[PDB]
RNA sequence: GUUUAUUAAAAACACAGCACUGUGCAAACACGAAAGUGGACGUAUACGGUGUGACGCCUGCCCGGUGCCGGAAGGUUAAUU
């Protein structure tokens, strides 16, 4: 259901690092968790996301 | 060796000083070309003989070769074709040969060696610009057009 | 394939052949071949410049394209067969404007499969590039080192080079022997491998097997006298002595090579 | 024939002497060097098999003038 | 026959020609029967990290539906493409054509 | 299988296999004052040299000495000046 190309709801749930925010802080559900990570990974590899704070 | 020169260098003098080069200097480039001949009292009295005529005669061809040069630049695009792919990337090449021949085509002779090329050799189709150098103290330019279907 | 000699007989029992279906089985192409005749490893002279050198099976040699100049021409595979002057094969192809010739055989290439040559040549194995259209890393063969010249680099059986990096007008290459070298980017490069990479796991299996492709005996330098060898005789099995070639040179570490006027083109040697 | 074209000079023969003065044969070879001159006489260049001092004697004497010399020899070039 | 989501990225200094790509590949994509039903042309965009010493390209988004082979030798364009970096391609159950 | 033609046929030589090492092509190497030729109309799955000697299970410790390879700061050091 969510897509990577909106990132502006990505953003909210990464970490000022990059990283992935675990769902106990979020809240999200465990199956939407798993496609947020397909989205935040897929994002990060075409750029529209950082891997990490330091490049 | 000790030799007179029969025309202007850049870095050496005009002509008729008497000036010490090299001998591989003044036997590989100088002599072979008319630039300098040996200093030799045989040559010294004979080159004094035309120092006026040698002087008008070298002001005129620069005159002249400027006079050809202006016209160059009239011709301020040429248009020439080459077998280019997608992206514009030309498979082949446009070298000195091709710019020559395109330069003279409906314009003026060109010789194929005195073309510059500093950038390159054009392996991309769209607009660049190609340098001149028609005598050794005047350049000339043009922009080469380069496209294909 | 491979296949193993079933022990029928003293020489047989470790014999592997490499055995191709895919080879014509007829005579090769007449009007493409000449003669071959075996010199023995003698020079001009008469004397024995390069020893173990003599016998073996009659060969005729077939001109093979090392240039492939034909630019623009696609050709068919008519067919594979089989090469005795090299270990890799030889493909027969057919321009269609109707010309035959012979190329090495790339890893993959079949009966009936279109090849081409040229500047504008697509991208798949068997097709002839200038290496400065050929995307960096991809894996080549017959890889010429002076444009116009033919491939010299890469042609045995499982060979390949592989196109590091290209800068200026010059090409990196690694080359099978782990040497890597400067080439021209206008110089051409044939993309794929060559074939009959199982070459090397063929295994000659008696003495005979080596005569037959004109490898006379090797007789060891220990095993002969003073005047013949450096290592020379002793009563027993006596060495004592730096291994050396039979003309006093050291082996076993001590480099050879001395061409000061190609050194500009080897970025890093073998090892 | 290792042989300059211009001077004539041509490998001699003689000894090399070790510091106990062992005497074995040896020759002393010419710079021979292959040049090409351009004959400003006649628009063209001429391919010499010289040695370094016949080089020098080009420059002193003109390739024109030695030209005449080896014409008059027979040499060829 | 299958959809499919296409984001290709392209060189900046090739912004100007990117249009010229659009038309070529839509052209494959319907010269084999296929139809796009989305395409978009994002354009110049900051990317996060570098990528081969480069920090902004040019985005273009496309979804089509066309076969198998027609998408593999597409692939094989881009990998070949020298203008165009980092290109992927998708697998969707179904046409999508809002904005995002 | 080969060998001391004419006192030695063997455990000796060769051998397939194995390992080290050299060689990027005008290859190394070898015959040649040189040209040139072989290696090879071959291109590192190739070629030369060396040792070992099918195959099976294996091949341990030592780099001080000699050799080879790599290094270059320092010491010493030729012609030349
Ligand atoms: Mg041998
Ligand atoms: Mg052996
Ligand atoms: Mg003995
Ligand atoms: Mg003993
Ligand atoms: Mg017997
Ligand atoms: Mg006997
Ligand atoms: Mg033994």
């Amino acid at each position: 259901e969510i897509d990577y190309k909106d990132i502006a709801t990505l953003k909210n749930y990464i970490t000022e690092s990059g990283k992935i925010v675990p769902s106990r802080i979020t809240g999200t559900r465990a199956k939407y968790q798993r496609q947020l990570a397909r989205a935040i990974k897929r994002a990060r590899y075409l750029s529209l996301l950082p891997y990490t704070d330091r490049h | 060796m000790q030799v007179i020169l029969l025309d202007k260098v850049a870095n050496l003098g005009s002509l008729g000083d008497q000036v010490n080069v090299k001998a591989g200097y003044a036997r590989n480039f100088l002599v072979p070309q008319g630039k300098a001949v040996p200093a030799t009292k045989k040559n010294i009295e004979f080159f004094e003989a035309r120092r006026a005529e040698l002087e008008a005669k070298l002001a005129e061809v620069l005159a002249a070769a400027n006079a050809r040069a202006e016209k160059i630049n009239a011709l301020e695009t040429v248009t020439i074709a080459s077998k280019a792919g997608d992206e514009g990337k030309l498979f082949g090449s446009i070298g000195t040969r091709d710019i020559a021949d395109a330069v003279t085509a409906a314009g003026v002779e060109v010789a194929k060696s005195e073309v510059r090329l500093p950038n390159g050799v054009l392996r991309t189709t769209g607009e660049h610009e190609v340098s001149f150098q028609v005598h050794s103290e005047v350049f000339a330019k043009v922009i080469v057009n380069v496209v294909a279907e | 394939a491979v296949v193993k000699c079933k022990p029928t007989s003293p020489g047989r029992r470790h014999v592997v052949k490499v055995v191709n279906p895919e080879l014509h089985k007829g005579k090769p192409f007449a009007p493409l071949l000449e003669k071959n005749s075996k010199s023995g490893g003698r020079n001009n002279n008469g004397r024995i410049t390069t020893r173990h050198i003599g016998g073996g099976h009659k060969q005729a040699y077939r001109i093979v394209d090392f240039k492939r100049n034909k630019d623009g021409i696609p050709a068919v595979v008519e067919r594979l067969e089989y090469d005795p002057n090299r270990s890799a094969n030889i493909a027969l192809v057919l321009y269609k404007d109707g010309e035959r010739r012979y190329i090495l055989a790339p890893k993959g290439l079949k009966a009936g499969d279109q090849i081409q040559s040229g500047v504008d040549a697509a991208i798949k194995p068997g097709n002839t590039l200038p290496m400065r259209n050929i995307p960096v890393g991809s894996t080549v063969h017959n890889v010429e080192m002076k444009p116009g010249k033919g491939g010299q680099l890469a042609r045995s059986a499982g060979t390949y080079v592989q196109i590091v990096a290209r800068d200026g007008a010059y090409v990196t290459l690694r080359l099978r022997s782990g040497e890597m070298r400067k080439v021209e980017a206008d110089c051409r490069a044939t993309l794929g491998e060559v074939g009959n990479a199982e070459h090397m796991l063929r295994v000659l299996g008696k003495a005979g097997a080596a005569r037959w492709r004109g490898v006379r005996p090797t007789v060891r330098g220990t095993a002969m006298n003073p005047v013949d060898h450096p290592h020379g005789g002793g009563e027993g099995r006596n060495f004592g002595k730096h291994p050396v070639t039979p003309w006093g040179v050291q082996t076993k570490g001590k480099k050879t090579r001395s061409n000061k006027r190609t050194d500009k083109f080897i970025v890093r040697r073998r090892s | 024939s290792r042989v300059c074209q211009v001077t004539g000079k041509r490998p001699v023969t003689g000894n090399n002497r070790s510091h106990a003065l062992n005497a074995t044969k040896r020759r002393f070879l010419p710079n021979l060097h292959s040049h090409r001159f351009w004959v400003e006489s006649e628009k063209r260049f001429v391919t010499l098999r010289v040695s370094a001092k016949g080089m020098r004697v080009i420059d002193k004497k003109g390739i024109d003038t030695v030209l005449a010399e080896l014409r008059a020899r027979g040499e060829k070039y | 026959m299958r959809h499919y989501e296409i984001v290709f990225m392209v060189h900046p200094d090739q912004s100007e020609q990117v249009p010229g790509m659009i038309e070529r590949y839509t052209a494959a994509i319907t010269g084999a029967e296929g139809k796009i039903h989305r395409l978009e042309d994002w354009g110049r965009r900051q990317l996060a990290y570098p990528i081969n010493k480069l920090h902004k390209a040019h985005y273009v988004l496309m979804n089509v539906e066309a076969p198998q082979e027609v998408i593999d030798e597409l692939e094989t364009t881009f990998r070949f493409n020298d203008a165009v970096i980092r290109s992927m391609v998708m697998r969707t159950k179904h046409a999508v054509t809002e904005a995002s």
